[PDB]
């Protein structure tokens, strides 16, 4: 019924140059860049089971010792997590005869390796922002469904995620989110099951018999594009995540960024004594906010930020407190609401 | 504040309504403390109070176990409601003189509180400030 | 009384119980006690409410 896959002869027409030969010049206008996957730290499960972390859930209470007053002995409560990895696969097939048929068989080959390429890297950054392993059962734990409920009357620090995450109002449907993450050994990586391999492991396996199971069969060029991953986060006082940013009421000028920057980077607690390297992963929005915030102009209604003439416009900020600030593209600006919980 | 058990009147015994010390002291024979070293001690209000009147404690002692033959080593007098409050050292700072076999506390309250509690006893070194 | 956070690895133990059962135990015991003792005043401050 469909004409979907397998390239067809629409495509291979569009491909073609005005002198009918292949182009090499496909703009990417549907093209992102996703810095998370490349300073993300991974390292390989190496054991038979998921990735396990062992967590103290509770600490053995001490007594004043009224002399001659027994003293009850006490225990250490130990509560533990397990992870997963992901596996993401993309297969290219094409038809020998339409390959042919195309002036040049590398460009077209070329052409849809790119495209390839940039969708996995799209797909996995999208679902290491926004995956939820509770609906998919496929998929591997991302970082939207970790801190899905924050906590209003903010306590020190307990058990649960709803602690890290600062609200900061949004109720509508413009709703961004920062993260700060900091990757590290002891704190949070990604995984890959040992025996496969970091990165994407593009393979090439050339021409093909393709049957049906009608009885035909003919010949077939194709790809397999393949990337396996997990993400973990052993101390999820590592990571915290602002959420409920109205990005209408961001821009214009209402949502102060620098000051949900500081809740943020107070209670992450930890990373600050140490931990590994962090980030400050964002979209584009939020960026911008920062350059707003940081360069006054007729903006707000009130600002301690004197700007020199000759630097009344602006720069691009690069990292906040020495934290690099890598502006990512998978983070949306229709993520859903999170509820407040006691 | 080195409180110890097997030499404590009570701990953090409830006061309201009238009623003794939950606990007794014994010193095996009727020999006296107060002399001689000092021994300090802190009939000392903890939990604040209600409506009650007043509180009454006395360190009663006798040669009975069960308190027969009362003897007021030393009062607390009749506090009044105001003055119920944590912290209140209600009696001497040290031992009275003439312990007898058994001494007791007892709390004589005007009416009945909702609220009151007591730690007294002896403690090694009874902390000022 | 030693200073500070003291502990004693006191080792294997006994532990009999109440209905002639017995069994070893190994027992650590951590003890520590301390004032502060503010002698004076006029070197501390506080800011409340």
């Amino acid at each position: 019924t469909l004409g979907n896959t397998y390239l067809t002869l629409a495509d291979v027409q569009k491909q073609k140059d005005g002198k009918g030969n292949v182009t090499s010049e496909i703009i990417e206008m549907l093209a992102e860049t996703n810095p998370i996957l490349e300073d993300m730290v991974v390292m390989e499960c190496n054991d038979g089971t998921g990735h396990l972390t062992t967590i103290r859930t509770g600490l053995p209470q001490a007594t004043w010792r009224r002399l001659y007053e027994g003293v009850q002995p006490a225990k250490s409560t130990t509560r533990q997590i397990k992870d997963s990895t992901g596996t993401l696969e993309a297969w290219s097939e094409v038809d020998e005869k339409l390959v042919k048929l195309s002036k040049d068989k590398q460009q077209l080959m070329l052409n849809e390796a790119a495209a390839f390429l940039e969708g996995m890297n799209q797909t996995m950054a999208s679902t290491l922002f926004y995956g939820n392993t509770a609906t998919d059962a496929v998929k591997f734990m991302g970082l939207a469904p970790r801190f899905n409920a924050y906590r209003a009357a903010r306590n020190l620090k307990p058990v649960d995620t709803a602690d890290q995450v600062i609200d900061a109002g949004g109720t509508g449907s413009d709703l961004t989110s920062i993260w700060m993450v900091v990757w590290g050994d002891r704190t949070a990586h990604g995984l890959y099951p040992e025996g496969t391999s970091a990165g994407l492991q593009r393979e090439y396996l050339g021409a093909e018999t393709k049957e049906l199971g009608d009885g035909g069969v003919y010949r077939v060029v194709r790809e397999k594009f393949e990337w396996d991953l997990g993400l973990t986060v052993r101390d999820f006082r590592y990571v915290v995540r602002i959420a409920n940013i109205d990005v209408s009421d961001l821009q214009a000028g209402t949502i102060d960024i620098y000051a949900l920057l500081r809740k943020a980077y107070y209670r992450l607690e930890n990373r600050v004594i140490t931990g590994g390297r962090a980030a400050l992963y964002c979209n584009a929005d939020v960026t911008e906010a920062m350059d707003a915030a940081a360069t006054p102009t007729s903006s707000t209604t009130a600002s301690y930020v004197r700007l020199t003439p000759m630097q009344v416009d602006g720069k691009e900020v690069m990292m906040y407190r020495g934290i690099p600030v890598r502006e990512c593209d998978a983070i949306l600006s229709t993520e859903t609401a999170v509820p407040s919980v006691a | 504040m080195i409180m110890d058990k097997e030499n404590t009147f009570s701990y953090k015994q409830a006061i309201t309504g009238t009623a003794v010390s939950t606990n007794v002291i014994d010193l095996g024979v009727s020999r006296d403390i107060g002399k001689g070293v000092p021994v300090p001690i802190i009939i000392q209000v903890v939990e604040d109070f209600a409506d009650a009147t007043s509180l009454t404690a006395t360190l009663q002692t006798s040669e009975t176990e069960n308190f027969s033959s009362a003897t007021t080593l030393a009062t607390s007098g009749a506090v009044p409601v105001a003055d119920l409050t944590a912290g209140k050292q209600l009696a001497v700072q040290y031992m009275p003189l003439g312990t007898q076999r058994y001494l007791r506390v007892n709390y004589t309250v005007s009416g009945t509180a909702t609220a009151g509690a007591v730690t007294a006893g002896v403690v090694m070194s009874h902390q000022q400030n």
